[PDB]
């Protein structure tokens, strides 16, 4: 029975416990005896799971961590409008949105940062912003620094809802584990509810407020002319000139005449041709055959009424010949374990995040912003870092659980039984697989540069001479131009012009135009397919061999989380999941952080420019992607040298805060390597010697100071470097791109 | 400029002897592995005891040093 | 008020986070009042 | 057991009806959460709030001091934003209330009953009978002031006209 | 309340049975043995029992209203509205915003019964279905407590169908209840 | 864009035969029933719930607008 049962005030309210730190651990609620207690106390704060054997307190502490998430991402949305509505140049910018850059910051006159509120435009001067909440709001309908106002007063409604939830839910009204347990109800409403109602609501609101708003606005009504969102929801006239099948009602909908909805309900594909983004009016449909289908789908599993499924049932049933048991005992270890859950989700999630990225770019969605190319190029990146950091902790998550909740009784001869014993072939054809994919396709760049330096730039990999052409992709990208009217019949136009196409325009500037594979873009994307193998192979031979192995049969009992056994063996350094977690989010920013150079250079040469008044279109670059970047020098010059320029010119301007950035984080990215290069013994004799010096004269910390333990080391290098790194790719673009759009 | 450089040049062969003279005068022994003569110069380390004991050689100090003496000549 | 939360505010991070934030704010003050000091005035 | 106020809604478990004004109305639950003596601190400050603005409103369209422009009691709030009176009896106000945090923290310890701040100068709440009938015709006054003050506001914002002259 | 009328014995559709619910003990009033679709056994029969209540409440007094609005306008409204019946005048008084001052008031009352509703199982409240203890005059305070109780329900059963009927004559022949 | 034509005794009919054929077919697919009284039926349906009755009008009301929608592209219902 799917049943709601609570413990009544588990846990009292009281400050008693924040005055002990390392309350909720055993071997740090007694004190810090060393310094290695004060890092301890923060790498074990939410390890939930260390804390005690309680499943129950677990997921209780979980649900309330969540709810206070909520709250913090409410805060920051409600921050975010009201710096729209209080600190910025909307309503300028919806006055003229192709001549005003958009800004939500502005900087105190303290110490000459007053440099950084530069002429974005409108009679506004601030900190340009790459978030895209300017074209969001548009979007939203939204024309007025009251309704964002409005705005920021529900966010912080619901963020003071959610902390007050949270702390119910923790203290006063705790459900219990069988409540947590309900696979089949909870899925049954995320899906209806959750997603299919949302869906359903922002359907309403579009057709309601967004696409009559967003219509007038592309007519080139005044955004102080147009009429309010309750005239329209309350004058069916008016809402029946935009768009003349409100005069016809609803009884289409329950008689399902649905074709009398095609004006605000159609399939047209494509730009928006003034705005170019995505046609509202197909945004509209897309949200509400989300609802339907979202709908229905969570009406599958069997909550209390018979009707549904079990997915106990459908794992189990789920079997074959060559793996034995199947999928049995999955159901029992995802609802028992909530490290199995969290690598599901994140993998998931930051595969959703990339798939959003790439998307998001080649059909804008929002209007006016393809033409931003900083928040085009801003979200792409930064949705990219957020996919690459969501599938490294994945790979950490299913480490903890084959360390932690991972039962050999339960688990017989089932797939993770039978994947566990054959990991070596696993690996070592991973293994193969890398070396080959890293030879063929870095390599070629490597035979490139010796042959331009030789001179023999006719036995190139180039579209010049010896050619690898991405057909397949060019298969599918004709396929996808010629879709419209033959294989998707009722669509006006192409998903996306990036396939195919004409050039879509806004402002004299392009919003999307075809994007053309060749040779360079053969041989990007067999290195980002290597970059994104090796850091399987590395993440996937951690979570594998995270329990035994040859070297060390009992690692389990060592933990998830260890420095090394010894120098023994010949040396087992970095031999735990979390070193090889720790390796694969280094080559998590190595592929990254190629991606978004490609993304950036290929759309700066081959997408991005302006448009003359001859219908041709000058690129940002103007086509040194072909020829330059089949040649890791092109990628130094063409690339970095060359648009490093922007950002190490940027003093005295408003992007000097970019170059000062720039800086900054190349000096973390090189105080990485003291961390990453170095080992623990070293620092513990320097601070002994620092430690007599302070004992010369008589006094030193009751708290012994201690070099970080290895595994810290280890965490400190690899946090500085990818700060460093990233914040350094961050300076350079942003300075990029707002110079050159 | 060239006072700020020479202080930068200053700093790094301080920060090179630093490295040098502590692993040369710690080579012996310290409080962390107080037999170290008996291990020698080059050992890898001697395992995650007390606390761990990464680099406590005083050929570690030598590596260490050779990356600042890089940085100091560059 | 609560001891056990007067005690809390006595945590090291706490204290190191508001005497750091007055400190900042002394200097700033000091700056915005008497800005572009590169010398002792003498 | 059901609310003296709303037969059909039970009593509100921390409403025992011991303070004045109990007639056991807390529909959603507020008493079931918070403190019930921080909850009658704040709805009196609110409620002597709203009593005084009640008056001041009433005798700042009647009277108004030589020496201050004559304007409705709401534009007198705008104006006097920018004049500076505005921001000195909200320092005052803040001065008072800077000693009222330390009253509310010693009546979550118990040491005082809520919203009573020991302030009868003219002693005229010496005898108990007299001092429980007051302090219901106190509660009574402050929710009634509450509803009156935003019904004041609110039909001034509507009609651009003061009580008194609507009234007629 | 006669347990012949109302009670364990009566069976509206004889080829079926009296359901065997918790709503047919024969406590319940108005129990004709009528749930062909066992709504009563998915549903608490209290939240189902004040509903009903409701609905009859609010159809019976909506009938009256109509048939008073067809005899008796009162004054100041035929001209300020409109002369516009029925549903015509629901929309010259949400123009009036009659209509909508309705609406916040019925909503502040529904609040607490909202409040009601949740006290059965937030807090195990005994309150009966549909008793809001409004018997100010004072007729259940007697013996035909029971007969009021059957008459409210049947009374409000009726009115339901009434209004239905009403409103839908009026669509068609755009004529008030009194026709 | 496709047809969808308007309310008629043809797109009634099809409901209803939606309707009816997925509560035939509910009797034959679905293996657990809840646990409470039934509809009242006898024979084949004589273990008819609610709530079983209610899950194949819902899928009943998805195949009839999927077939009606359909037979209108098709043009054959219009
Ligand atoms: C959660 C996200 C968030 C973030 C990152 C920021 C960031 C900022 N806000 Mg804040 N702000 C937020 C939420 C947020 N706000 C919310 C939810 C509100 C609504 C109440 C505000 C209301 C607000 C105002 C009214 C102002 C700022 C200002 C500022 C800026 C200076 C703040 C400062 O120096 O305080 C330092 C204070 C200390 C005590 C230290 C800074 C860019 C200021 C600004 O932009 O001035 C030009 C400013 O005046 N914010
Ligand atoms: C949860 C979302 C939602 C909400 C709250 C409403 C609310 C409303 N819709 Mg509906 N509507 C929605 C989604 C929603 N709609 C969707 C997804 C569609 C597309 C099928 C429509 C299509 C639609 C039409 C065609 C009409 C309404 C109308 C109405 C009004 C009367 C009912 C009301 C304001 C009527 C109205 O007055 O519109 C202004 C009306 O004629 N709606
Ligand atoms: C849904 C997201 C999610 C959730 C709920 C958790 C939950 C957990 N993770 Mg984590 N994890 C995540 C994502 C998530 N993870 C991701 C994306 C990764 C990949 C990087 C990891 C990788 C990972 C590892 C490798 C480990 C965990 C561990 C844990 C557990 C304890 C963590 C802890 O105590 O943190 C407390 C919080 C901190 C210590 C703060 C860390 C923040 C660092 C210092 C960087 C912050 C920089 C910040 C952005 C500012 C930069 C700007 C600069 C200018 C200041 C806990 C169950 C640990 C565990 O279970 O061990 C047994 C563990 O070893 N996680
Ligand atoms: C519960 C349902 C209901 C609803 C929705 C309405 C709604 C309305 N009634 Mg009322 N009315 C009701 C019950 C209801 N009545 C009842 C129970 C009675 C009998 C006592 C009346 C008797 C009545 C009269 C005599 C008149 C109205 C009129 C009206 C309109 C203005 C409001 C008013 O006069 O008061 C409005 C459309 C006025 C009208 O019809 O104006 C043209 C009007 O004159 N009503
Ligand atoms: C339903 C809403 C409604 C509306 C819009 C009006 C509007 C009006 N009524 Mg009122 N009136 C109402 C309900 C309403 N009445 C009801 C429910 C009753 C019965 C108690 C009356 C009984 C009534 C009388 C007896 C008189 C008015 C009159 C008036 C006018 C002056 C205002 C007043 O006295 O009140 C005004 C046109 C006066 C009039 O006839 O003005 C035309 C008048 O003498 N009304
Ligand atoms: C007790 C309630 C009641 C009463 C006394 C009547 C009486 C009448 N209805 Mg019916 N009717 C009712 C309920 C009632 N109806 C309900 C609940 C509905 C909604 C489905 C209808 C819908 C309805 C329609 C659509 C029509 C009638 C019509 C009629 C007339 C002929 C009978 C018929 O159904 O045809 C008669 C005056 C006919 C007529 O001429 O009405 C003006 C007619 O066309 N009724
Ligand atoms: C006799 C009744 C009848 C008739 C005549 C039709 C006729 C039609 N239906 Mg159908 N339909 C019916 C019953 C009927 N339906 C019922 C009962 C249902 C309810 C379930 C539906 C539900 C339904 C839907 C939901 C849709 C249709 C659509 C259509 C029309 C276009 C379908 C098409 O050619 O797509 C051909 C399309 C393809 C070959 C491409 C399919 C690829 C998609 C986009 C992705 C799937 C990939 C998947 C994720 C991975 C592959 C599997 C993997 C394991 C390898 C077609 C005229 C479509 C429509 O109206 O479009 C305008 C439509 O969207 N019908
Ligand atoms: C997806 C591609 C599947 C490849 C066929 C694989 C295939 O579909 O097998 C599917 C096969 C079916 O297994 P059963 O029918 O026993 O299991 C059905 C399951 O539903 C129950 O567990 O399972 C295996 O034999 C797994 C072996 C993986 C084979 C390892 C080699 C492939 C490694 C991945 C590299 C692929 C590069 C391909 C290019
Ligand atoms: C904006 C602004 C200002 C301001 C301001 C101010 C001071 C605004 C103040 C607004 C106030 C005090 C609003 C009060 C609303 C009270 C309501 C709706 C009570 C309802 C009670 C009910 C329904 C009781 C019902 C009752 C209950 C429950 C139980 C008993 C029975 C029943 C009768 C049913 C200024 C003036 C400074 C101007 C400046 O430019 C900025
Ligand atoms: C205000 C307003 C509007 C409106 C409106 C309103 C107020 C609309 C109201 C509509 C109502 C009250 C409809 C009731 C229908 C009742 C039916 C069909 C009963 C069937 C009973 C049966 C089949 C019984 C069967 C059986 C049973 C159970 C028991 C006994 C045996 C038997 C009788 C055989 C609009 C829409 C015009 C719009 C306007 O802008 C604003
Ligand atoms: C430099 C270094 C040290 C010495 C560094 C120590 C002991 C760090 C102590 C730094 C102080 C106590 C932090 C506070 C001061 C910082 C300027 C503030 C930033 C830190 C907070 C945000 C946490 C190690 O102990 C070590 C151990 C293992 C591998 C590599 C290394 C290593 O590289
Ligand atoms: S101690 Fe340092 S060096 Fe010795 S094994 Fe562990 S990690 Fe490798």
């Amino acid at each position: 029975k799917v049943s709601i049962t609570v413990d009544k005030d588990p846990v009292a309210t009281s400050f008693e416990k924040w005055a002990q730190p390392g309350h909720f651990s055993r071997t740090l609620a007694k004190g810090p005896k060393t310094t290695t207690w004060i890092w301890n106390l923060h790498a074990d704060a939410h390890d939930f799971d260390s804390h005690t054997s309680s499943l129950e307190d677990i997921s209780r502490k979980i649900f309330s961590a969540h709810f206070g998430q909520l709250s913090i991402i409410f805060l920051w949305l409600s921050g975010m409008y009201f710096h729209g509505a209080r600190f910025s140049n909307y309503s300028a910018w919806l006055s003229n949105p192709t001549a005003v850059k958009p800004s939500a910051q502005v900087v105190w006159p303290i110490v000459g940062q007053e440099v950084l509120n530069g002429d974005v435009g409108g009679g506004f001067q601030g900190v340009q912003i790459t978030s895209g909440f300017f074209q969001i709001w548009r979007a939203s309908g939204i024309t007025s620094e009251v309704e964002l106002y409005w705005c920021a007063l529900a966010g912080l409604l619901m963020s003071g809802l959610m902390i007050f939830a949270g702390w119910f839910h923790y203290h006063k009204a705790a459900p219990k584990l069988e409540w947590f347990q309900n696979a089949e109800s909870m899925l049954n409403h995320h899906l209806s509810g959750l997603l299919g109602l949302g869906c359903l609501s922002w359907a309403g609101h579009q057709i309601h407020v967004s696409l009559p708003i967003n219509k007038l606005l592309d007519a080139g009504v005044a955004p102080q002319e147009i009429p309010l969102p309750h005239e329209f929801l309350v004058n069916r006239d008016l809402m029946a000139q935009l768009y003349p099948s409100f005069s016809k009602g609803l009884v289409p909908f329950f008689t399902l005449n649905w074709s009398e909805y095609s004006d605000f309900l159609t399939f047209k594909g494509g730009l928006n041709p003034v705005t170019g983004g995505l046609w509202l009016s197909d945004t509209a449909h897309h949200h509400l055959a989300l609802a339907v289908l979202f709908i229905v789908a969570g009406h599958m599993y069997r909550t209390n009424w018979g009707i549904g499924h079990s997915m106990k049932e459908i794992l189990e049933a789920h079997k074959g010949p060559f793996t034995g048991e199947g999928h049995k005992g999955l159901y029992e270890v995802l609802i028992t374990s909530w490290h199995a859950q969290l690598s599901i989700n994140l993998a998931m999630l930051g595969s959703l995040s990339i798939i959003i990225a790439h998307h998001m770019y080649a059909m804008p969605p929002y209007p006016y912003i393809a033409t931003d190319y900083p928040t085009q190029l801003s979200l792409f990146t930064h949705h990219m870092w957020i996919g690459g950091f969501c599938v490294c902790g994945a790979a950490a998550h299913a480490g903890i659980f084959m360390v932690r909740d991972y039962n050999p009784a339960q688990n017989y001869n089932n797939l993770l039984d039978r994947v566990i014993r054959h990991r070596d072939a696993i690996i070592s054809h991973l293994n193969w697989i890398c070396i080959f994919l890293g030879f063929h396709s870095f390599g070629l760049y490597i035979h490139n540069d010796t042959m331009r330096a030789l001179g023999r730039t006719q036995d190139m990999f180039s579209d010049t001479a010896i050619q690898l052409k991405p057909v397949f992709a060019q298969w599918v990208q004709n396929i996808h131009t010629v879709a419209p009217g033959n294989t998707t019949p009722n669509a006006l136009a192409t998903a996306s012009y990036a396939f195919g196409g004409n050039v879509v325009s806004v402002g004299n500037k392009v919003a999307m135009m075809p994007i053309s594979l060749g040779t360079a873009d053969f041989m990007v994307h067999h290195i980002h397919a290597f970059t994104i193998h090796v850091t399987v192979l590395i993440l996937l031979k951690g979570v594998l061999f995270s329990r035994n192995s040859r070297l060390i049969p009992d690692k389990a009992n060592l933990g998830f989380r260890f420095p090394c056994d010894g120098p023994g063996r010949g040396g087992t350094c970095q031999s735990s999941a979390w070193d090889s977690v720790f390796l694969g989010l280094f080559w998590m920013y190595n592929c990254i952080s190629v991606v978004i150079f490609h993304f950036s250079w290929k759309m700066q040469s081959d997408v991005w420019g302006t448009v003359q008044a001859d219908n041709t279109v000058t690129h940002i670059t103007g086509g040194n992607f072909a020829q330059s970047a089949i040649t890791i020098n092109g990628w130094l010059r063409d690339f970095l040298w060359a648009q490093a320029s922007q950002v190490i010119q940027s003093y005295g301007s408003s992007l000097s805060a970019y170059g000062l950035i720039f800086l900054g984080a190349h000096f973390i990215w090189a105080f990485s390597l003291m961390f990453l290069f170095s080992g623990r013994g070293y620092w513990q004799e320097l601070i002994e010697s620092v430690v007599w010096a302070h004992n010369k004269l008589n006094f030193a910390p009751a708290i012994q100071p201690r070099a970080l333990s290895i595994t810290q080391g280890r965490a400190v290098g690899l946090a500085h470097y990818l700060l460093g790194g990233i914040g350094t790719t961050w300076a350079f673009f942003l300075a990029r791109i707002i110079s050159v759009g | 400029g060239d006072f700020l450089v020479h202080h930068a040049i200053a700093l790094g062969l301080h920060t090179t002897a630093l490295i040098l003279v502590k692993g040369a005068l710690d080579a012996r022994g310290s409080k962390l592995m107080p037999d170290k003569k008996d291990f020698g110069y080059s050992f890898p380390c001697d395992g995650p005891g007390r606390g761990g004991t990464c680099d406590i050689s005083a050929w570690d100090a030598f590596y260490l040093s050779m990356f600042w003496m890089l940085n100091t000549i560059g | 008020m609560d001891s056990n939360f007067l005690k809390y505010l006595s945590t090291a991070p706490v204290l190191l986070t508001v005497w750091l934030s007055f400190t900042a704010g002394l200097v700033i003050e000091a700056n915005r009042f008497f800005p572009d000091m590169l010398y002792f005035p003498m | 057991d059901f609310s003296a106020a709303v037969p059909f809604l039970k009593r509100p478990s921390n409403l025992d009806g011991t303070l004045a004004g109990d007639v056991g109305f807390d529909p959603l639950g507020f008493s079931d959460v918070f403190d019930l003596r921080v909850l009658r601190e704040a709805e009196l400050k609110h409620g002597r709030f709203a009593m005084l603005a009640v008056l001041g409103f009433l005798v700042q369209e009647v009277y108004t001091f030589p020496f201050f422009p004559k304007m409705a009691p709401v534009d007198a709030h705008d104006y006097f934003v920018t004049q500076g009176g505005g921001s000195q009896i909200i320092f005052w106000i803040s001065f008072v209330e800077i000693f009222g945090v330390v009253a509310l923290f010693e009546l979550i310890q118990g040491k005082r009953d809520a919203g009573d701040f020991a302030f009868d100068p003219l002693g005229l709440g010496k005898d108990e009978a007299t001092l429980a009938r007051y302090k219901v015709a106190e509660i009574k006054h402050a929710r009634l002031a509450m509803i009156a003050i935003g019904g004041f506001i609110h039909q001034f914002w509507v009609t651009k006209q003061t009580v008194l002259e609507q009234l007629g | 309340g006669a347990g012949k009328l109302q009670g364990e014995g009566v069976t509206a559709i004889p080829f079926a049975g009296r359901p065997k619910t918790p709503a047919f003990d024969g406590t319940w009033a108005g129990d004709t043995g009528f749930d062909p679709l066992t709504i009563s056994a998915w549903l608490d029969i209290r939240f189902l029992r004040e509903a009903e209540l409701k609905h009859c409440r609010v159809a019976m007094l909506a009938a009256a209203g109509a048939i008073a609005q067809d005899a008796f306008t009162f004054p100041g409204t035929v001209e300020t509205f409109g002369t516009g019946k029925m549903t015509a005048l629901h929309d010259a008084a949400v123009k009036t915003g009659t209509m909508g001052q309705m609406l916040v008031w019925i909503g502040f009352a529904e609040i607490f019964s909202t409040a009601a509703i949740l006290q059965w199982y937030t807090d195990g409240s005994t309150r009966k279905p549909g008793d809001f203890g409004f018997d100010p005059l004072g007729f259940s305070k007697g013996k035909d407590a029971a007969r009021l109780e059957l008459c409210e329900l049947k009374n409000g059963r009726l009115a339901m169908i009434a209004i239905g009927g009403m409103i839908h004559h009026y669509l068609i022949t755009g004529k008030g209840p009194l026709e | 864009v496709p047809q969808t034509a308007a309310w008629s005794a043809k797109t009634c009919s099809v409901m209803v035969i939606s309707n009816l054929l997925c509560i035939v077919a509910g009797r034959y697919v679905i293996q657990v029933k809840g646990s409470g009284p039934s509809l009242p039926l006898t024979g084949s349906f004589s273990n008819f719930g609610l709530p079983e009755l209610l899950a194949t009008t819902s899928l009943g009301h998805i195949v009839g607008s999927g077939a009606i929608l359909g037979l209108s592209y098709v043009g054959l219902l219009s």
